[PDB]
């Protein structure tokens, strides 16, 4: 259905990005997770800015 | 034997001897009629937990039988090595298949 | 957040630049407290 | 023999006789307990360096074994030729397979 999963917990996307970050999953889901992480980091950077 | 009707019968001692698939088929056939006269005054949920550790023992037996062809698992993290002073240590991602031959 | 390999196993931070500084890579160094992190977050750590 | 417990035992003299895979398996099974009473007062990291040159020698042994089917390597740069005056000289890009037959 072209849908990402395991979004409920915060301690799931970090594990996914740290372990399944070399190409185990298709290029799309890993990119979605990376974009989410980058957005959260940009929010933190705005706070400190 | 494991007869869930009288709650004094089911215990982890017998579930270990029982296999993995047959208890599921066993519980399926047994009728709803459970004799009220026998009953654990010890928080019958303990017998439920006893059923869990029993099924866990049954599952462990199935894996032990399955362990004939698998590969020995190692540590998936670093820093776990008897003599790290010789050479560094790394984990391992379990992305394999246990089939050997 | 990569516990597969120990931090600082083969690398250790030692930057000398106001440009190539790294307020985050210092976690790979040994003996790092919170006080040294907040201090390095503002002032770029460059050895004299 | 190579016994890393007593630091005087491991040396490159025996590691060469040891194969390539077995020392990795050897170091893995040895326990963490290393007798403190024996010890190289000679910068034990030299024994680490000795361990490196020993593992390098073992790799060279497996190399000569694999070299039975490989192809002889040549110069990858120019200007390297006994009589360049006859004809020019060129290098070679190592983009082949050592398999022969």
């Amino acid at each position: 259905s072209h849908r990402v999963a395991f979004v409920n917990n915060f301690h799931m996307l970090m594990y996914i990005t740290t372990y399944l970050g070399n190409g185990e999953l298709p290029e799309v889901c890993i990119n979605i997770y990376r974009d989410l992480l980058q957005h959260v980091r940009a929010l933190r950077q705005t706070i400190t800015d | 034997s494991r007869v869930v009707f009288d709650p004094s019968n089911p215990t982890t001692f017998s579930v270990e001897a029982i296999a993995a698939y047959t208890p599921v088929a066993l519980i399926r056939l047994l009728n709803a009629s459970g004799p009220l006269q026998p009953g654990h005054r010890v928080d019958i949920a303990d017998a439920r937990s006893i059923y869990t550790v029993g099924a866990a023992a049954s599952a462990a037996r199935a894996r032990a039988n399955h362990n004939a062809n698998t590969i020995r698992r190692t540590a998936m993290f670093a820093e776990t090595d008897p003599m790290t002073w010789l050479r560094p240590t790394v984990g391992l991602k379990r992305t394999f298949n246990p089939r050997i031959i | 957040y990569d516990e597969t390999i120990a931090t600082g196993t083969f690398f250790y931070p030692v930057p000398v630049n106001p440009l190539f500084a790294c307020p985050e890579h210092l976690a790979s160094l040994r003996g790092m407290t919170n006080a040294r992190r907040v201090l390095a977050k503002m002032v770029p750590p460059i050895p004299p």
